[PDB]
DNA sequence: CAAGACCAATCTTTACACTCTGTGAGTATTAAAGTTACCTATAGCGCCAAGTGCGCAAAGGATGAGCTAGTTTTT
RNA sequence: AGAAGCUGAGGAGUCCAGUUUGACUGGAUAAGGUGUUCGCCAUCUCUAGCCUCAGUAAAAACUAG
């Protein structure tokens, strides 16, 4: 794809800064006074306004220019089709693991590196008069400077629309270098976010060396990225990812199986023995699930004692039914690939059918 | 025995992958690219397999690095064959060190037993990368593995559109690899001597010319494999599609005693043959097939119970496609590759086992032409046949022409199951709206059908989840369902309605159906046919019908014509006198200049007569639509036909009117009344020829068109869209 | 703490200049035709003006109604 | 250096350890058992292991039989 004067003037800015065009004037930055600053924990999340000139632009650049860009395949987050179960497949074949994540992935992405990325897709001219380029316009929409990192200048910041797209077409060279790098090691590569899993089928202690370590460290020092020394995890034959265990015993052409831990289904089986035990469902809504209904949101007193428990019921309902999807796509990622042990499709079978008949009795409960 | 392939960014390949093999697979679709890049993988993977040197694949994309191809073979019986207590022998302790070493020495006591000898099966993966510097690498570094695995599963390719019929090398190869005999035993100077002591006046003759021989054209000795086919040409007392049955023949018998499970793939079986003989093909492959099983009660000498080789099929003949579904049945499997909306290559499973056996045995060849379509439009009656097959008006609408219409009834549609193959052969339903909702005169009020219930279920969905855009559906599900009862009003004696018009309900029926592929006319073919503004027209053809299908009965015609003026009055006995001169005849004489012109006014008398009291006994003009669209087999407005209103014992005075008309005047019309006569052609023939001499522009004459027959024109221009927006993908 | 290893495609080819029509020794030296040339597309619902909008979210009758929202990963 | 760490603010009861006669500080309830590459890991069984208030932005996959 190539964006031109015209495309910017129709697709792109339809009606928000069709005024500043016609009238010969820059398009200004996004000042402090339209973006949030949400924190949790040790994170800050900026938030634009949902009325607003750029989150319009924003929206029209993620789902008409990018969109187009060709990625790389090692890249599974943010993409369509994409999901963490093709994130953790491909490793099924490999007898040793190794884990690795990328420290400030969002905050060390150059500007410059944005820019020159998306140089190649944008004409070069200028949209305005003699002042301001078509690319600088279309990049002053992404861009923010950030108050509290005045000495970084101006970054992408998450929590926008255009981010994800923006880290993948920016990462693509690192993922092509990397990709390159462990293709004549015999070694399995594959990335979310900014999480890379390695495997090895073949019997060596590679993904136990500090040799590896050094050469992902070297590889990822020319766009300006380190590795995070606090989550590195190096194992053989059986490996924990966020309560996803891979196992492999080893051998030539093994296959190995993927399943979940206890410890990830706990809080749904602790929910369904206590809908079993009759336990009311304020207690369960506020105890288990994090979901409360807090006296501010309610708007009309009207009446008192009929909103609050359907209000519960739908969120119950709706925490069974998602947690029911996740299971059922695990079936189908099974149908899709068969990496899934038996012994799990039995277990999340049985639960599968539990859940339906939970739900079946709310909804019987909540009609009576 | 293969099990699994991918191919990940090769060729036209992103991510593909096959499975599910069955012993008959056929390969059918409109990219054949697909295809040929489908057997260069495989016939690059199985040179690789033997250490050759060849050239690499390409890459589909080049912001990747590497290319994969992945093969899982189902090591289980050769499992049990090895692991057993009663084989002793250098090849099995080989293949167990080979295969089953490795895998079993890192278990401990528990796994190994109880555990992975009951009912366990066994699979052994292999992984080839291409780099993006030519590189080749493999996922386990032991060629002794890749050299038992290529031997263990051959891989046979054969092409019979360049076959040539004087080499018989193939046969040679699966002749020597499939045998049970050490041909190392056989010493050479006792067969020698032998032959000697057989042909010889003096002893040693024989002997002295074989040594002479050898001493001149002494070469490099005979390979072992020389030596046996040597030994079998010796041993037998001899040596396109007889080439491939033999080959598929001894393949299926010499297998029988083997444990190596050879892979054959078939390119074009069927070219250059009859028919008959693909038919006769498949039929004695299936014979042979049947004759080696031991199933169940059949048992005895010569039946075996030992697993078939697996078999692809590339054809492009409906024929071989038939017969592989009507005769194996469960065995077989179809495959689609079609494209994407990019440009990629996919693979899809379409549904050829049927649990009906009359529709096996009803099966037939436009069944197998279905699956060679891009677009099928299934219809109940056999007018739509009539309408949508129409060469004049498929000539003026290029993209209908792609399709194909198909008469289907429910049971035929469940045993068709079309909804499994949605993404590689887009289909549509048109139906009408009497098969959901049912009226009735003595009771005022509508009832549902067993069909709308089941649709109401399919789209209701329990276990779910809130969605923004879903709440409108349920809305207008409880709509559907509080409308059973729906207390109306209708008026000239239970014939017409007081304001419903079937209508709204039909649009939102179909807003709500879109996604099952699914479209309800408002009214039947013939209500579309014949409407308000096609009157007119209707009118003409009739007047055309009159002026040349009727002629003389009597051979002279000018005396007839005389004395039927002089014996019937021209005004008032105007209908005897049609009725007695005029009749419908094949063959339409000249007459003279005199009678020719009398018969023209006897003609023009007549319609004037019939139109005249066709305006004079109905006004309101739309009983007249209505009682040419009834008696052409249709129901209008209520949902009754004659029959039905008959049985009903309603509209009394309507009916008896009918009955005159038919039974009074247009007695010619009759025989073009009932339900598959003709009269559909004739009438679109005489509007699209008429429309075509008023207006010359082709733009023109498809408004025209469209403004006369709103719906079908609308039902095709529905389907063409749709057939534009997946044209690139479903074409090669 | 620093560090070799810094993507693919960006449209595709093809080709001497002069005055001499056969030969050329720059402190830093591609470019102009031809042939193409690609597609992006929409969200709650209903209504009347029929998409460029307006109103409303109580019916209804132009600003009391009434008013929820899944899992997991990255983070 | 560098890097994490963390959605926070708390409160009641109880236990342990320390100072200290009288109060303070620090650690703590998705329990118990088994095996472990010792990991914030895996597995098994219950009767399912405390409460209050603020904050909650973005992109993908999943509504099967």
């Amino acid at each position: 794809i190539l964006v031109d004067k015209v495309f910017y003037e129709k697709i792109l800015s339809v009606e928000s800064f069709k005024e500043n065009i016609i009238t010969q004037s820059a398009i200004p930055k996004i000042s402090n006074k339209e973006v949030r600053l949400i924190s949790s924990g040790s994170k800050i999340f900026y938030a634009i306004n949902n009325t607003s000139p750029h989150s319009h632009v924003q929206l029209r650049l993620n789902r008409f220019f990018l969109s187009h860009i060709p990625l790389n395949s090692a890249a599974k987050a943010f993409v369509r089709g994409g999901s963490y179960l093709k994130y953790l497949e491909p490793h099924i074949y490999g007898s040793s693991y190794c884990r690795l994540d990328i420290s400030s992935f969002f905050n060390n992405i150059s500007f410059d590196d944005v820019k020159q990325s998306l140089s190649p897709y944008i004409k070069d001219e200028y949209l305005i008069g003699t002042e301001q380029k078509l690319i600088d316009a279309i990049l002053n929409s992404v861009g923010y400077e950030s108050p509290i990192r005045k000495d970084k200048g101006m970054i992408i910041p998450m929590g926008f629309r255009t981010s994800p797209a923006i880290s993948n077409i920016v990462f693509r060279k690192m993922d092509l270098l990397i990709q390159d790098f462990c293709a004549k090691k015999g070694v399995i590569y594959s990335r979310y976010a900014d999480d890379m899993l390695f495997s090895n089928p073949r019997e060596s202690k590679l993904l136990m060396s500090d040799y590896f370590i050094d050469e992902i460290s070297s590889l990822l020092s020319i766009m300006g990225f380190n590795i995070n020394q606090s989550k590195y995890i190096s194992r053989e034959k059986e490996i924990s990812i966020n309560g996803y265990v891979i196992e492999n015993k080893g051998g030539n052409g093994s296959i190995g199986t993927i399943r979940l831990s206890k410890s990830k289904l706990n809080t749904v089986l602790k929910v369904t023995h206590a809908l079993a035990q009759n336990i009311p469902y304020k207690n369960i809504c506020n105890k288990y699930i994090k979901v409360r209904l807090k006296e501010k949101n309610i708007k009309y007193e009207s009446k008192k004692d009929e909103f609050e428990k359907k209000y519960y019921r739908d969120q119950l309902i709706n925490y069974l039914g998602g947690y029911r999807s996740y299971l059922i796509s695990l079936v189908k990622f099974h149908s899709e690939y068969k990496c899934v042990n038996s012994d799990f499709i039995i277990q999340i079978n049985g639960i599968l059918n539990d859940i339906q008949n939970h739900i079946q009795k709310i909804k019987k409960n909540r009609r009576l | 025995t293969i099990e699994s392939i991918r191919v990940k960014n090769l060729l036209s390949f992103d991510d593909v992958i096959l499975r599910d093999f069955r012993d008959i697979n056929c390969i059918i679709g409109r990219n054949n690219v697909g295809k040929s890049n489908l057997l260069k993988v495989i016939r690059y993977f199985y040179a690789k397999l033997e250490n050759k040197k060849v050239i690499p694949l390409d890459f589909h994309t080049n912001y990747n690095a590497v290319g994969e191809i992945t093969f899982t073979f189902d090591t289980t019986r050769i499992k049990k064959i090895v692991t057993s207590r009663k084989n002793n022998g250098r090849f099995h302790k080989h293949i167990y060190n080979t295969l089953f070493k490795s895998s079993s020495v890192k278990l401990n006591f528990e796994e190994l037993i109880a555990r992975k000898n009951s009912t366990n099966k066994s699979f052994f993966s292999l992984t080839l990368t291409i780099c993006k510097d030519d590189s080749v690498m493999w996922s386990v570094d032991d060629p002794k593995v890749r050299s038992l695995l290529a031997t263990l599963y051959p891989f046979l390719y054969i092409e019979t559109r360049h076959i040539d019929l004087y080499d018989w090398n193939p046969i040679w190869k699966l002749i020597s690899n499939l045998n049970s005999f050490n041909f190392d035993d056989v010493d050479h100077d006792e067969l020698v001597n032998f032959l000697d002591e057989k042909i010889s006046s003096r002893k040693g003759d024989y002997k002295k010319y074989i040594d002479r021989v050898v001493s001149v054209i002494d070469t490099k000795p005979y390979t072992y494999k020389e030596k046996v086919i040597n030994y079998i040409k010796v041993a037998i007392k001899g040596d396109s599609n007889k080439f491939l049955e033999t080959l598929l023949h001894l393949l299926i018998t010499l297998t029988r005693t083997e444990f190596i499970s050879p892979i054959v793939y078939i390119d074009e079986p069927e070219v250059g043959l009859h028919p008959k003989l693909a038919e006769s093909f498949v039929s004695n492959l299936n014979k042979i097939y049947s004759k080696f099983k031991k199933t169940s009660e059949l048992s005895g000498p010569g039946r075996y119970k030992t697993p078939y080789p697996n078999i692809f099929y590339s054809t492009h003949s409906p024929s071989i496609l038939k017969q592989t579904i009507k005769l194996f049945g469960k065995d077989q499997q179809v495959l689609h590759f079609s494209k994407k909306k990019d440009g990629s290559t996919r693979v899809n499973k379409i549904n050829s086992t049927y649990s009906d056996e009359r529709f096996l045995n009803i099966f037939s060849d436009n069944e197998a032409r279905l699956f060679f379509s891009e677009y099928i439009v299934f219809v109940e009656g056999a007018t739509e046949l009539e309408l949508f097959r129409n060469l004049s008006l498929l000539n003026l609408y290029p993209a209908f022409s792609l399709a194909d219409i198909y008469d289907a009834n429910e049971v035929i549609l469940a045993n068709i199951n079309p909804g499994y193959s949605k993404a590689s052969i887009p289909f549509v339903i048109i139906k009408d709206i009497d098969t959901l909702i049912d009226y009735s005169i003595k009771t005022e009020k509508f009832s549902l059908r067993p069909l709308f219930e089941k649709m109401i279920k399919e789209l209701t969905k329990e276990f779910d989840y809130y969605d923004t855009g879903f709440g409108r559906v349920r809305k207008e599900i409880d709509l559907f369902s509080d409308i059973q009862s729906s207390t109306k009003k209708h008026m000239d004696s239970g014939l017409f309605f007081k304001r419903f018009s079937l209508h709204n309900l039909s649009s939102r029926i179909n807003k709500v159906s879109r996604k099952l592929n699914r479209y309800f006319m408002t009214t039947t073919i013939e209500g579309a046919l014949i409407n308000e503004q096609s009157l007119p027209y209707f009118f003409n053809w009739i007047g055309d019908v009159i002026l040349t299908q009727m002629t003389i009965n009597n051979p002279n015609p000018d005396k007839f014509i005389e004395a039927m003026r002089r014996r019937y009055n021209i005004k008032s006995q105007v209908v005897p006198l049609f009725k007695s001169v005029f009749c419908i005849g094949l063959n339409h004489p000249v007459y003279s200049s005199a009678v020719d012109k009398q018969a023209l006014r006897i003609k023009l008398s007549f319609l004037n007569y019939l139109k005249r009291k066709v305006y004079s006994d109905f006004n309101n003009e739309k009983e007249i639509v209505l009682a040419l669209r009834l008696a052409f087999g249709g129901k209008t407005e209520t949902q009754y036909t004659l029959d039905k209103l008959r049985k009903d014992g309603e509209a009394e005075l309507f009916r008896e009117k009918i009955k005159n008309y038919k039974n009074n005047e247009l007695f010619f019309l009759e025989p073009q009344m009932t339900k598959t006569s003709g009269w559909v052609t004739t009438f679109l023939n005489y509007t699209i020829e008429k429309i075509t001499s008023e207006e010359s522009d082709d733009d023109r004459i498809r408004q025209k068109l469209s403004f006369i027959f709103p719906e079908i024109i609308s039902i095709i221009e529905q389907a063409s869209s749709s057939i534009e927006a997946e044209e690139s993908s479903l074409t090669g």
